[PDB]
RNA sequence: UACCCGCAGAAGAAGCACCGGCUAACUCCGUGCCAGCAGCCGCGGUAAUACGGAGGGUGCAAGCGUUAAUCGGAAUUACUGGGCGUAAAGCGCACGCAGGCGGUUUGUUAAGUCAGAUGUGAAAUCCCCGGGCUCAACCUGGGAACUGCAUCUGAUACUGGCAAGCUUGAGUCUCGUAGAGGGGGGUAGAAUUCCAGGUGUAGCGGUGAAAUGCGUAGAGAUCUGGAGGAAUACCGGUGGCGAAGGCGGCCCCCUGGACGAAGACUGACGCUCAGGUGCGAAAGCGUGGGGAGCAAACAGGAUUAGAUACCCUGGUAGUCCACGCCGUAAACGAUGUCGACUUGGAGGUUGUGCCCUUGAGGCGUGGCUUCCGGAGCUAACGCGUUAAGUCGACCGCCUGGGGAGUACGGCCGCAAGGUUAAAACUCAAAUGAAUUGACGGGGGCCCGCACAAGCGGUGGAGCAUGUGGUUUAAUUCGAUGCAACGCGAAGAACCUUACCUGGUCUUGACAUCCACGGAAGUUUUCAGAGAUGAGAAUGUGCCUUCGGGAACCGUGAGACAGGUGCUGCAUGGCUGUCGUCAGCUCGUGUUGUGAAAUGUUGGGUUAAGUCCCGCAACGAGCGCAACCCUUAUCCUUUGUUGCCAGCGGUCCGGCCGGGAACUCAAAGGAGACUGCCAGUGAUAAACUGGAGGAAGGUGGGGAUGACGUCAAGUCAUCAUGGCCCUUACGACCAGGGCUACACACGUGCUACAAUGGCGCAUACAAAGAGAAGCGACCUCGCGAGAGCAAGCGGACCUCAUAAAGUGCGUCGUAGUCCGGAUUGGAGUCUGCAACUCGACUCCAUGAAGUCGGAAUCGCUAGUAAUCGUGGAUCAGAAUGCCACGGUG
RNA sequence: ACUAUG
RNA sequence: CGCGGGGUGGAGCAGCUGGUAGCUCGUCGGGCUCAUAACCCGAAGGUCGUCGGUUCAAAUCCGGCCCCCGCAACCA
């Protein structure tokens, strides 16, 4: 059977959104065509940066980026320099002017974005995919996520016919709203076409 | 299953299209054999 | 000549097979189940480590490979060293001659056996220690070996011989007991059939249901008497006897074996058995009898696509007796005979000896037999003192599957045929036990609008829409049992658009890079269907260590762009499906040679692998459940744009003072948990009922879709590996097409009417949408609409009068005052444009259709049925789709 | 009263 | 040749006494099935060999022509 989206069955339950700005029904198209754009451009750049998530709110007239990430340091670059230079690209993209702001991600092992980027990484450089998935689970699970699953698919070690490898440890209850089930995807762009790559990752209740 | 087959068939294209001279044939005439009497013996029914 | 010395210069001297596994050695390009490879498995159908070539590598190397041949591996002919219950394999059972084997004791002999000695066993070869060719092959000295045969001398445990014994193996006698053991002769009763009568009247018989059949010429039913043949109910029993085949009423005559008790007797007289002889179910054959019932063949009737069958009605050989043959069976315990040893339990049958027989009993001892099961054995299943365990003696038999127990020959037979018993050729398997599944016209328990009980439809008619086909210049592409067909498409006039026709462009409609020229823009111009091609004007945003750079446009050549081109069977992502079905697994332990099993099953219970109790399992995970949204009661807060109970006033309007009660609004809380009572139940889980409660046992509805299944769907949303096109398969334009129509199917809408149609009045919703938008009031128009113009980013204004309903009138069962298809005329609106091809209005026209063959769908309650309302898509274009309330 | 095949 | 019989939907048959074309199978369309066969429902189709006469009217009565069968073709 097909999975509802585990983010998007626990918005404003226990995960919230990530842009968190208000609309009438004018401006909203347009808002949203923004916001994929600003997002397309920060993700283009910041490859390197090890990013989790881009967060977009609208206060006043102005754009506010917020931007989770591993790797603080290299968005910062120096005095900032590339953070100055990020806003006056973004605040033409949106129109308005800008305000980037940063926070850490301090357990990188944790989040699926970069869990999944991770994994993503080492299929392209031609890694043999069950320790690239294998090593991924070791991680959280010994910086104490209750429990986590990744999915990698589709010409696995450059086979001619796709499979589906998974491979779980500790809990990981999907049916449960209550609970934190962070979540996240990729594609590997490998010379026998495409692999996908899940991962959850099971926080705890509540 | 749902396998690659490869069957063969035919096909055959074909055009359409749409007596024994008196000269030709020797006609020996001699007597028979067999049953009655004075009529048999005689006569040259046989061709 | 060997052998030795001198000269010149790396000079004159490397290939063959292999690289998928077995087997040491891997990657490109070509090829596309073709060509080919191949010892065996197999490789090759567009990413070939298996073909062919290249590069590299492995192995041998003056050789390397192929073929043939022998042994090996092969314990696959097994002496060393195999088997025979089910894999191939125990003669159908006995008797028994040659043959093999033989209890115990003393003596003797010295054949086997053992020890020693002599003779011989040609030399070479082989093996050991040496020697000689530069080494090696090659040559050679000495030895060992030649496992053998003979002769002689000893040994005498074992085997054998000869002699003499013994009693435990084997037999004879005595006495009893049980027995469907065999052969011959009588006899009893029940039943079927027929025959002859009496009573009696319309059916009988048969089957799933029938018919053929018998019957008014008196059947079937019933009673009396008679004939004849065959078989022996009950007893009757995993009871008994027999070598096996087999043996079943009672009685007599002839007769075989077994077993038991105590004693006496012979003294190894034994065991096994090729060839040989006998016995040997049923069918079948011969000669002669018999013939009730049954019943191959055969006949008719059914059934069936057919029915040469199963079922029915008949029925001949045969079945029965006598005397001959035949010699076979899943003749089976699929287990040759004889003997010895090796833990137990429960029975049955038949003897026998001891015991207040004191009881149908207590204690032993033989024989045969049934079921469990231990060690051990076995591939496992299982066997298991009656072995398939541990041994010994003799016999029979097996050596891949088919061909084939067949052909030929021999022997036997009256025949049918039996017995003995091949080969060519062909395949790489065939086979046994056990395991997981799936399946069963196997069984058990349980579920579901699955059936049943009901209500309403589809299939027929006309329209709408999708599909196939056909047509076409084109009818763009995709979706095809359930799980395609009002599906992608939440809306094809142009656009969309992917298709056709014709007209155009070639670094391009789209993006980046460099070069050079111009601020961007504005404004009319004549050709042309249009794309497109030929003309007037205009600033200069901006900084300038002033070059121009940046905004933006055209021109220029190449890196490139572009592709709704192919492959969903190379992919990601997303989706359908079994199925909201209760399942799916893991870890550690344990059982098993192992696949695997257990857990996960069993007893209860639940919607549920839900919960409890058990149990070599103990635990864990994904699922179930809960956590979320909505609805059903109440409380708290908060009252405008919503509300109006109690107050005053009124244009009778919550409209205006005011009110904060009530509805309603949307935040926050309470409430339902088997919580309480009774009974049922293994004191368990739970179940049945009751109370209070707005709601009661998951209260109703949604969201939530385990591991996986179908190479399911989608490269045409997007992404993407590979292949492909690059003055075209890319790009621009106008017109056409996707709307075609002999047909067939799907899904809908409207009907066929009085529970109704038309006319006039009149009541009660919910949920939505709205600025290039919704658009009131008033005015014009029969109407679709038009003109003017407030309000409203909206609990305020607009879309917007809900309709079924109700009351009053009217139609009278008629193709109608039912039905609205179709066509003519005239309009309205959106839009550059309604010819192809929009919707709506008015006047006229008034088809089919009178409840739909076989078949088939949906639904368990605010459900079905029926009635309207709104929305997305959208300029316009809803009978579709998504949503809302009414009645019910 | 049912039935055959892939 | 002499005598007699027969040509009927695609197949085998019935109708031949002038005014009326049936039966079983096959074909076509729909169902059932995952699909095919069986099974269930619905619809079509015949110049009556051929030519000519007779009649108001011919599958039918009558003649010629063509094909197809059967019987006869003997006594010397």
């Amino acid at each position: 059977g097909q999975k509802v989206h585990p983010n998007g069955i626990r918005l404003g339950i226990v995960k919230p959104w990530n842009s968190t700005w208000f609309a009438n029904t004018k401006e909203f198209a347009d808002n949203l065509d923004s916001d994929f754009k600003v997002r397309q451009y920060l993700t283009k750049e910041l490859a390197k940066a090890s990013v989790s998530r881009i967060v977009i709110e609208r206060p006043a007239k102005s754009i506010r980026v917020t931007i989770h990430t591993a790797r603080p340091g290299i968005v910062i670059g120096k005095k900032g320099e590339d953070v100055e230079k990020l806003r006056k690209v973004v605040a033409d993209i949106a129109g308005v002017p800008a305000q980037i702001n940063i926070a850490e991600v301090r357990k990188p092992e944790l989040d699926a974005k970069l869990v999944a980027d991770s994994i993503t990484s080492q299929l392209e450089r031609r890694v043999m995919f069950r320790r690239a998935m294998k090593r991924a689970v070791q991680n959280a699970m010994r910086l104490g996520a209750k429990g986590i699953k990744v999915e990698v698919s589709g010409r696995l070690g450059g086979a001619e016919i796709a499979r589906t490898e998974w491979y779980r440890e500790g809990r990981v209850p999907l049916h449960t709203l209550r609970a934190d089930i962070d979540y996240n995807t990729s594609e590997a762009h490998t010379t026998y076409g495409v692999i996908g790559v899940k991962v959850w990752i099971f926080k705890g209740e509540i | 299953g749902g396998r690659r087959h490869t069957s063969f068939s035919s096909a055959f294209v074909y055009p359409e299209v749409d007596e024994i001279n008196p000269a030709d044939l020797r006609i020996d005439v001699y007597r028979t054999s067999g049953a009655g009497g004075q009529h048999v013996n005689r006569t040259e029914s046989a061709v």
